[PDB]
């Protein structure tokens, strides 16, 4: 049903940022869009496109699960901008800028 | 040792030629496009030859260890099973120090061949062991 | 005498800050030129090795 599209593999990582190596040539990534990095079979590390290069490489901003990133991990692409949940249901909450709630003690924008 | 047919292509210009595909990368696009030139012109489109060499090279790498850069590619008993043009380009890569970029060459040469033959490949991984019923479904 | 004592410190810090501002602008320009050198690629260097 839902097959994720891959664009390349992780080439390098410098702390918070990364560089992608594209798999094929006819593949094309957009700009400012979110990518995903299969840090594990279970979890996903969101990201964002900040550069594109004549070599096809992609300068990437990482946003989650950076410590689980390596070199050679499969990299997927949503083909959509970064979005977050929005609505009155969010009032009264602390929230990661990715929309994830920070514990204490439908729509997308 | 290297034949003059290869040297004519090498000393000449080849990157500006028309190819089956426009190829992304830095220098290694030439490591692959030059193989395509050899396979197209002198070997008469016997592409799989070089694709076999990569396989051969893998078996050689494991037996020679990681420091196979330091040894020369032509004079060696291990490399005798390889093609002269494959050896030629490994010499060129050794000169440029880009021997750590080899996988990015085979991953490109296969694209050129797969678009010339027009054979896009697909990779499946099913279990510790294949199951025929699943295969028919798959 | 006191005003002179202030004037030397003012002249001194004025020139200190002047020179540091000069050095800083230089390092900005050199940072940019250097970053561009990293942006530029290496060529091929194809020649006979045999």
């Amino acid at each position: 049903l839902e097959a994720k599209q891959k664009i390349g593999f992780v080439h390098g990582i410098d702390g918070t940022i990364a560089t992608i190596a594209p798999a094929a040539s006819k593949v094309t990534v957009p700009y400012n869009t979110v990518l995903e990095i299969a840090v594990s079979a279970t979890n996903i590390a969101n990201a964002l496109v900040f550069n594109l290069e004549k070599d096809g490489s992609i300068g990437v901003i990482l946003l989650d699960n950076i410590s689980e990133v390596r070199s050679g991990q499969d990299v997927y692409a949503t083909g959509s901008l970064l979005k977050i949940p929005v609505g009155f249901h969010m009032l009264g909450k602390i929230i990661n800028p990715l929309g994830k709630e920070i514990p204490t003690g439908t729509k997308l924008g | 040792v290297p034949s003059p047919k290869y040297i004519e292509i090498y000393q000449s210009d080849f990157s500006r030629n028309a190819y089956p595909l426009e190829l992304l990368g830095g220098s290694h696009v030439d490591f692959a496009k030059l193989l395509y030139s050899f396979a197209d012109q002198v070997e008469n489109k016997k592409f799989e030859v070089y694709v076999e060499d990569f396989k051969k090279l893998d078996s050689i790498i494991a037996e020679k260890g990681p420091f196979w850069a330091e040894e020369k590619i032509f004079q060696s008993p291990t490399f005798q099973g390889l093609s002269e043009g494959f050896k030629f380009i490994l010499g060129w890569i050794q000169s440029e120090g880009a021997i750590d970029r080899l996988e990015n060459v085979r991953l490109a040469y296969k694209e050129l061949v797969n678009e010339a033959r027009k054979e896009t490949t697909a990779t499946v991984i099913v279990a510790k062991e294949p199951s025929g019923n699943d295969l028919a479904e798959i | 005498g006191n005003i002179t004592g202030l004037m030397q410190l003012a002249d001194y810090t004025y020139n200190k800050t002047r020179k540091e501002l000069i050095t800083a602008e230089l390092l900005e320009i050199i940072g940019t030129m250097t970053a561009m050198h990293a942006g530029k690629k290496v060529g091929l260097k194809k020649t006979e090795f045999w």
